[PDB]
C-alpha cells in the first residue's frame, strides 16, 4: 500500500457520529477534510486529469489551464506537481496574499486578472490563454467534466456503502458543481440498488435549484457559504437522483461549523456547516428517526471560521 | 461565487 | 465503520512514494498530516485521555490541563471536545492570533500569560492550576506520559509494516517528545522482529542527542525546525533503540518541506521537511540503495512555508 | 522549543 504519488492517496475518508446533532445518533458526516489539499476536490483534480491522461487530452508536454483558485484549484495544484505537469491558474488580483503563496508554493504558474474584473475577468483570461494555443493548453471544466462525478461514483459513494454494511438511509450534500451529490446516489441507487432519498443543500440566499424546481423565477443572489451556491445549475448536478433539496443560510451555517469545532471537536468549513444544518433538520423529523443519515463535509478549516473569514 |  | 467519536478516526495514514528524492524509489513517506488536527499529535492526544480514563486519573467531570499551545495542545482540543472534557491550556500572551483563535474556536479555556516569561511561565501556571486543586486538575505530561509511544507502537508502527509488507528497513523521524521513533521502533523490532535501522533527526543547532551519545558537552541552541529538537532528552525516547543520529538545519528542513510541496504535491511542515532532508542523505549512500526508508511527516501546512513563518 |  504505496502510492505511486499523492494524487493516488485521495478517499478513504472516514465516517464519524455526531453526538450533539441528530437524533439518537441518526447523523454521521464524511470528513473529505481528510484529504491531500484538504478537500474534496482532491476526488476531482485526480480523475480530471488521469481521465485525460487515459483519453490522450493530456499528454507528456502539454499544460493545464484554469480559473479557479478555490478548492478545485488547489487540488489541481497538487495533482500537477504530483505528476510532473505545468499548470496556469488564472485570479483576480484581489485574492489574498495567503492563497497566492499557496498556489506559487505549489509550483502553479499565477495569472493575476484586474480586481475590478473578478471572476469574470480570470475566467476570461483563462480561456484567452487556451485559445493562444489550443494544442498546448487543457482546460478540464470542473462544472461539466463528467470525470467529476464519476471519481464519487466510484469512490466516495462505494466508501459510504462500505462504511456503513449498506445501511445508509439518506445523503446530504451542498451541490457546488453537483459532483458529489451526483456520483455518490448513482453508485447507492444505480450500482448499490438501494432506494435512498438524496438531499441537495444550496444557500436561502441563492436558492436556484429550489426555484428551478419549483419553476419559479431564478434570482441567484449574494452568499457566504463558499463552496456551494454557484448561482446556476451545474451540468454536473444530476436532477434526476435529487430527492429533496435544503436550504440553509449563512448565519447558521457559520453557526453549525462552529459547533462542529466546539462541540465534536470536528474542524470543517463553512458549507459543511450548511451540510450538517440541513441534516439536523431532517434528522429531527419523526420520518427520519430510524434512518441513517451521512452527511458530506466538504472540507476542514485549519482556523476558527472568525467574522473576518465569513 | 463560481470560484470553487 | 462509523466512529463512536472524532478521536477514534486518528491514524492509518498513506505512505507515499517519493519521485525527487531518494534513489531509484528508495525513499517512502507517511503522511501525518492527513489526521484530525492535523498531525501525528492526533494519536498521543487521544491516547493519553483513553489511558487516563482507562486507569481511573481522569474521569467525567475532572479537567485537563497543560501548557501546550503547539501540535499537542491542539490534538488535546480537539480530544476534549469530542469525549466532553473541559481543557485549559496556558500560552504566552505573544502567541498568534490565529493560534489562539483556533483554541477558543475548540473550546478551551485559554490562560495567556506574561509575554516576557515564555514558555516557562506556561508551564509554571499550568503547573500552578494543578496544584490548586490537584483532584480537580488531570496533565498528561507529553514528555513522559508512557500512553504517548504506546499508542505509536499500537497503531503507527504496525500500519509502517502492513502497508510495505513488512520490507520497511530504515524508519527515519525527527524527535520532539520522542514517542514516535519509539514506538515505531519497538512495534517493528520486537513485536514484529525485523532488525531495522531507526534513525533519529534534530536539529544541527539544537545537536542535543548527537551531544549525548558522543558523550560531550550539552549544548542546547534556539533553531526553526518547530516540533523537534526540544533540548533535552524526553524520557519518551528510547535511546537504546536509536540506531543512528542525523541532524539537519532549518534553512535545509525549510527548502525541503518547500520542494515537498512544489516537486512532489505534498504539503508537510518544516519538520517532515527536516526528516525527509535526513532521509535523502542516507538514501544516496550506497549501503542504503536496496533499502526501503520509511520517513514519518509529522504534520501538514495548509500554507506556503514563507520566511514569515520559518 | 517545549512547545510542542
Amino acid at each position: 500500500a504505496i502510492y505511486a504519488d499523492n494524487s493516488y492517496s485521495i478517499g478513504n475518508t472516514p465516517l464519524v457520529r455526531l453526538k450533539h446533532f441528530g437524533h439518537n445518533g441518526n447523523v454521521v458526516v464524511k470528513i473529505e477534510g481528510r484529504n491531500p489539499s484538504y478537500s474534496v476536490k482532491c476526488r476531482i483534480g485526480a480523475n480530471m486529469v488521469w481521465q485525460a491522461e487515459k483519453d490522450g487530452t493530456l499528454t507528456k508536454g502539454k499544460e493545464i489551464v484554469d480559473a479557479t483558485s478555490g478548492n478545485t484549484g488547489i487540488a489541481l495544484a497538487y495533482v500537477a506537481a504530483a505528476r510532473g505537469y505545468k499548470i496556469t491558474l488564472t485570479m483576480p488580483e484581489t485574492m489574498s496574499l495567503e492563497r497566492k503563496r499557496l498556489l506559487c508554493g505549489l509550483g502553479v504558474n499565477l495569472v493575476l486578472t484586474e480586481g475590478a474584473k473578478g471572476m469574470k475577468g480570470a475566467i476570461a483570461k483563462a480561456e484567452e490563454i487556451v485559445a493562444s494555443d489550443p494544442s498546448r493548453y487543457v482546460m478540464l471544466k470542473q462544472f461539466e467534466n463528467p470525470a467529476n462525478p464519476q471519481i464519487h461514483r466510484e469512490t466516495t459513494g462505494p466508501e459510504i456503502w462500505k462504511d456503513t454494511d449498506g445501511k445508509v438511509d439518506v445523503v446530504v450534500a451542498g451541490v457546488g458543481t453537483g459532483g458529489s451529490i451526483t456520483g455518490i446516489s448513482r453508485a447507492i441507487k444505480l450500482d448499490f440498488g438501494k432506494q435512498i432519498t438524496s438531499v441537495a443543500v444550496e444557500p436561502v440566499e441563492s436558492p436556484v435549484i429550489s426555484q428551478t424546481l419549483a419553476g419559479e423565477e431564478v434570482k441567484p443572489g449574494p452568499h457566504k457559504i463558499q463552496g456551494i451556491g454557484a448561482g446556476f445549475i451545474p451540468k454536473n448536478l444530476d436532477l434526476s437522483i435529487i430527492d429533496r433539496v435544503e436550504t440553509v443560510d449563512s448565519d447558521t451555517a457559520l453557526a453549525t461549523a462552529r459547533r462542529l469545532m466546539a462541540e465534536e471537536g470536528i474542524l470543517a468549513g463553512i458549507s459543511s456547516g450548511a451540510a450538517v444544518a440541513a441534516a439536523d433538520r431532517l434528522a429531527k423529523l419523526p420520518e427520519f428517526a430510524d434512518k441513517l443519515i451521512v452527511v458530506i463535509l466538504p472540507s476542514a478549516s485549519e482556523r476558527y471560521l472568525s467574522t473576518a473569514l465569513f | 461565487n463560481l470560484n470553487i
